[PDB]
């Protein structure tokens, strides 16, 4: 017979298998949509993770209730010393991918 | 007379000092000759509801806080004011009379250091000392074998 | 090909009050049961067989275990790509005042009093995140571009930061620096020692 | 923004340091952490405990009468802002903490005579 | 002996402070405050029987008469002598003080 | 409420990318692209 | 010149606004209508200054003042305290006050010869109120209401007071005052006057509640717009106000 | 208009349904029994409970008998459990505390004893033109 009392299902099936991941550095899934009238740019970078602290910011935000007034944060540092570019590889299209 | 009708006495009646005397009022002399704002009027006033309109409507507009601001030299109203210098508050040491505070301060360090207030100043005492500290090890490593015995 | 052999710093690919996206791997927490893993209800003291479970992973047809039940196993340690971190300051290794402010004076950089815990100090450029990040200290981040033209008004806010916070982390810091910490304590027994 | 000060112990509490309790009497005690909110809700007294400022105040081992004491205040009066003399005063405030550091330091060695 | 030890240090179970006692002693009107947010039918002995340095109410004369031979009010009463910690007193711990022009 | 998915959010969304945001992000492309050919030819 | 407002869609415009005779104050809001109701009406003549007062937006009743002095209390801010004094001139002496009961708009009611205060404030506090505004101060309360600020509006020209103030207290607190009062309401028969309303020596703003006989007495009693006095509250409007409050 | 106020911003909520708070007005009630929350969501077992600024419906257990048998709304202006503001201060009252409303905000009584909270004062105005002391 029928649930008596509704509740949503524990957890999201989008973030399934909770396996471990299989690499340690994170993989860029997809890259921003080309576009042949931009300048060129790097789309990516990488550093280490630090650690995190405390900010105060002076808010600029025209509707909230903390505009014109300080506000504490918390953020993340990420150490990046500069990379060295190394390589390029070239990719085509195939029916296949 | 009833509770209501009292009521409505005392609504209607109105006080006045008994010596029959005025205050002052301080009415500044430009209301007379201001001009009565009309929103239908095409040379009316610009607001500053209209100019947030003209600048993105409410809740886009950013409006300057410091437009209004009557300083000295009106080059610096758009200035960072310092707050915190080296764990210290910067309001807290803001004074008119700073200077001349300074000025003793500094007069004082030059007397101070004239009289002396700063001066900074035996190889028996050093040896004693020595031999002191040495006996001092011997009574310890007794212990310790006390300790382990 | 020019790019070649070259270095490459992050301020020539982000810019402060950028918002980006932050792929990295989280937490390991090994083997944990479904109260943890997945945030079921814990059942009644003292019950029978445990009470970190679910009480019935199966009371209808099919005769199995479907996918969808909580069950315990591998907790973090998972890929994951969060959106919209905006960049509060990208700061030089250089820059011997990259944790000053405008209003705040004190020539300091950004690590810590002691140093960031389990970390060390930070001698290269840095990139400031507004929130938190996937991953955990020493991990290998990596920052992207947004896929998308953004829709917020957040995305085009410029930051004004007025402080940062660099006491100790590694306990009740309330000194920013050593000279503060020693011009509030005063002359210690160490120092007319020395 | 500005540093404040423990109520208990007399550190600096920076934004987002401590606590604050609000009192029905309408009056507010910060604490710069949870030491000195605890040792305040078991109604210990700062002027005994010795790690505190208020100890070592009411013990002599502070510098208290200084000139250098009398330039930091809680100014409830504003100064309209001056840039020349917001200059002045981080110059000023520079100086005031170096003549401190001294006198300071001639104060201890006069107590470990 | 204190009632339940282990929740002592709770909110809810917080007593009156000695600045606030040592305000009371000093003036009738901020104790009488202080007494108009409590009920006197509630509380022991009707409210007559009160010890302000304790800030503490008796069930009769004689049990506040007792009390006052206790340890507990002797302690109050050196607590009160010696005087309490203020925030005038903090700001002086750290040489700080307040400019009203 | 409207969803996420709703044709008149989408619609709204694409006036603020063509719009607002969208001459914010192409300055600052031209002035990283700027910085990074300056590195590349350097 | 009385006008009906509302801040954010509230009719509490004393809540929101201080207005003296050489300043007003408003809170800071979303938008810029409440500053624009107060613009259109000071055409430049005296400053209006967008304030905030210890991170909030309730500026009227978390301040006090008059043509000479403002006071703050001791929860502002250095930053507020500075846009505050860099917004005034120097002819008003601004200084932020270390009174126990902070809400110095409720516990203080001044126009620019006296003041009335809760019967509970500072010694030290009434000097400093006495000196930096330069009035004389009593201990007063109207209808047994210690918010005096919340419960009285005051200028130069005249108050209007709680509606359920006897005759005999009015009459005395008009001799205390030397400026004839008034019992009334406003926005729609609230007794919460200075919550309601700011008024100086040529303007009142009101709640747009405020109804027109309300409305009239107020014109009536603080004597705004031409042939606007006390008197036409017992001679000319007297049957529309017994009509209306009865 | 239900009752519950726009504009807040998420706060520790440290009075769930059940609490017994302090009458803070001269309403002649002395305690308030937390009945329900305005605003409060669906969420299986969860208890619905509320903070400083937040308006909930209450029953007298001790007062004056004509307030012992009605459903009043009240308005949370202290709260104990600790909780954050935007300015990074975390602070806490020494007491639980409301006061009788109506449904449009407007006070039942004509005093408030001791301080209300800044999240109460600027979401109720007459609660701000009654207050004393604003902490
Ligand atoms: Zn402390
Ligand atoms: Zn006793």
């Amino acid at each position: 017979s029928h649930r008596k009392y509704e509740a949503p299902r524990h957890g999201s099936l989008a973030f399934l298998p909770r396996k471990r991941a299989a690499r340690h550095r994170g993989r860029v899934k997809s890259f921003p949509k080309d576009d042949p009238k931009k300048p060129v740019h790097l789309t990516a970078a990488m550093g280490y993770k630090a650690g995190m602290t405390t900010i105060v910011r002076d808010l600029d935000r025209p509707g909230a209730k903390a505009h014109k007034k300080e506000v504490v944060e918390a953020v993340t540092i990420i150490d990046c010393p500069p990379m060295v570019v190394v390589g390029l590889v070239g990719y085509i299209e195939t029916p296949r991918g | 007379i009833g509770t209501r009708l009292q009521e409505v006495m005392a609504r209607i009646h109105v006080a006045t000092p008994m010596d029959g005397t005025t205050r002052e009022t301080f009415i500044p002399e430009a209301v007379k000759n201001l001009k009565k704002y009309d929103k239908n009027d095409p040379n009316r006033r610009v607001l500053a509801r209209d100019i947030e309109e003209a600048n993105g409507g409410a809740g886009v507009f950013n409006v300057d806080l410091r437009k209004d601001w009557i300083l000295e030299n009106p080059e610096w109203k758009y200035d960072k004011i310092p707050e915190i210098f080296d764990g210290k508050n910067v309001y807290d040491y803001i004074d008119p009379d700073i200077d001349a505070k300074l000025q003793a301060l500094e007069e004082e360090e030059e007397r101070l250091e004239k009289e002396g207030f700063y001066d900074e100043d035996d190889e028996e005492e050093e040896e004693i000392l020595q031999k002191a500290e040495y006996i001092r090890e011997q009574h310890a490593l007794i212990r310790n074998e006390a300790k382990m015995r | 090909r020019s790019l070649f052999e070259k270095p490459v710093t992050i301020d020539t690919i982000f810019e402060k009050d950028e918002m980006i996206d932050v792929i990295a791997v989280t937490k390991g927490h090994g083997f944990v049961g479904v109260t943890a893993r997945w945030g079921t209800k814990k059942l009644p003291r003292k019950t029978h067989k445990g009470l970190r479970k679910v009480a019935c992973i199966g009371a209808w047809h099919p005769s199995h275990v479907q996918w969808t039940v909580a069950r315990a196993g591998q907790m973090g340690y998972h890929h994951r790509t969060s959106v919209n971190h905006k960049i509060y300051r990208i700061g030089k290794g250089d820059d011997e005042a990259n944790a000053s402010t405008e209003t705040d004076l004190t020539k300091k950089k950004i690590t810590p009093m002691g140093g960031f815990v389990r970390y060390g100090e930070v001698n290269n450029d840095y990139v400031m995140i507004k929130g938190s990040v996937p991953g955990v200290k020493k991990r290998i981040m990596t920052l992207r571009k947004s896929l998308f033209t953004h829709t917020s008004r957040k995305a085009l806010e410029k930051v004004e930061l007025k402080w940062i916070d660099t006491s100790s982390e590694f306990g009740h810091g309330a000194f920013q620096t050593a000279a503060e910490k020693k011009q509030f304590m005063g002359t210690l027994k160490k120092d007319l020692q020395t | 923004m500005r540093i404040e000060n423990c109520f208990f112990c007399g550190r600096p509490a920076w934004p987002s340091k401590g606590i604050t309790f609000m009192r029905n009497d309408g009056k507010a005690f910060r604490f710069c952490r949870s030491k000195c909110h605890k040792n305040f809700k078991m109604k210990r007294n700062p002027r005994k405990l010795k790690w505190t400022k208020a100890y070592r105040k009411n013990a002599g081992k502070e510098m208290v009468v200084d000139s250098t004491l009398q330039f930091a205040a809680r100014r409830n009066v504003p100064v309209r802002y001056n840039r020349e003399l917001w200059q002045k005063t981080l110059k000023a405030m520079e100086r005031i903490s170096e003549i401190r550091a001294r006198r300071e330091r001639v104060f201890y060695k006069k107590r470990m005579a | 002996g204190v009632f339940a030890k282990r929740t002592m240090t709770k909110t809810r179970r917080r007593l009156r402070d000695l600045d606030q006692i040592e305000r009371d002693l000093r003036s009738p009107r901020h104790l009488q405050q202080y007494k108009e947010t409590k009920a006197a039918e509630d509380l022991p002995g009707l409210g007559l029987y009160y010890c302000i340095e304790c800030a503490k109410w008796f069930e009769s004369e004689t049990s506040l008469v007792g009390h006052r031979k206790g340890k507990p009010h002797k302690r109050r009463l050196k607590q009160l002598k010696e005087g309490a910690y203020t925030h005038e007193e903090a700001m002086a711990a750290i040489g700080y003080r307040i400019d009203n022009g | 409420a409207k969803s996420a998915r709703a044709s008149r959010i989408k619609e709204n969304h694409q006036r603020f990318k063509k719009n607002i945001a969208g001459p914010v992000e192409a300055a600052r492309l031209e002035r990283l692209s700027a910085k990074l050919m300056a590195i590349a030819q350097a | 010149m009385a006008v009906r407002a509302q801040f954010e869609n509230s009719n509490e415009v004393g809540v929101f606004a201080t207005l003296t005779n050489s300043y007003c104050l408003v809170a800071l809001g979303a938008s810029e209508n409440f500053y624009s109701v107060f613009e259109a009406e000071l055409q430049d003549v005296i400053p209006i200054c967008r304030t905030t007062i210890a991170g909030t937006r309730i500026i009227g009743r978390l301040t006090a003042g008059n043509r000479k002095g403002l006071l703050v209390p001791t929860t502002t801010t250095d930053q507020e305290l500075q846009h505050l004094r860099n917004s005034l001139p120097d002819d008003i002496r601004i200084q932020r006050i270390e009174e126990r009961l902070s809400a110095l708009g409720n516990v203080i009611v001044c126009n620019d010869h006296t003041a009335l205060i809760h019967p509970d404030l500072e010694r030290e506090t009434e000097e400093i109120i006495a000196d930096v505004l330069g009035v004389e101060v009593f201990r007063q309360t109207i209808a047994d209401h210690v918010l005096v600020g919340s419960y009285m509006a005051l200028s130069n020209q005249g108050g209007l007071v709680h509606p359920k103030t006897s005759i005999q207290d009015q009459d005395e607190l008009s001799s205390l005052l030397g400026v004839p009062l008034v019992a009334g309401s406003v926005n729609r028969g609230s007794n919460v006057i200075g919550g309601g309303m700011v008024v100086n020596d040529w303007l009142a703003v009101t709640g747009l509640d405020t109804t027109a006989p309300e409305l009239s007495v107020i014109e009536s009693v603080f004597r705004l717009g031409e042939g606007a006095g006390p008197g036409a509250i017992n001679t000319s409007m007297k049957n529309t106000i017994v009509e209306s409050f009865y | 208009k239900r009752g519950a106020p726009g504009g807040k911003l998420k706060m520790t909520l440290g009075l769930p349904v059940g609490a017994i708070m302090n009458c803070a007005d001269n309403s002649g009630a002395r305690n308030l029994y937390i009945i329900a929350v305005k605003g409060a969501g669906a969420r299986l077992n969860r208890l619905p409970a509320g903070g400083v600024g937040d308006m909930v419906m209450a029953t007298v257990k001790k007062g004056k008998p004509e307030l012992r048998k009605k459903v009043h709304p009240a308005v949370i202006v202290r709260q104990a459990k600790p909780w954050k503001r935007f300015d990074g201060v975390f602070l806490y009252f020494e007491d639980n505390a409301g006061v009788i409303v109506n449904p449009k905000g407007e006070m039942k009584g004509s005093a408030i004893t001791g301080p209300v909270g800044k999240e109460a004062a600027e979401l109720w105005p007459r609660i701000a033109s009654n207050a004393g002391v604003v902490m």
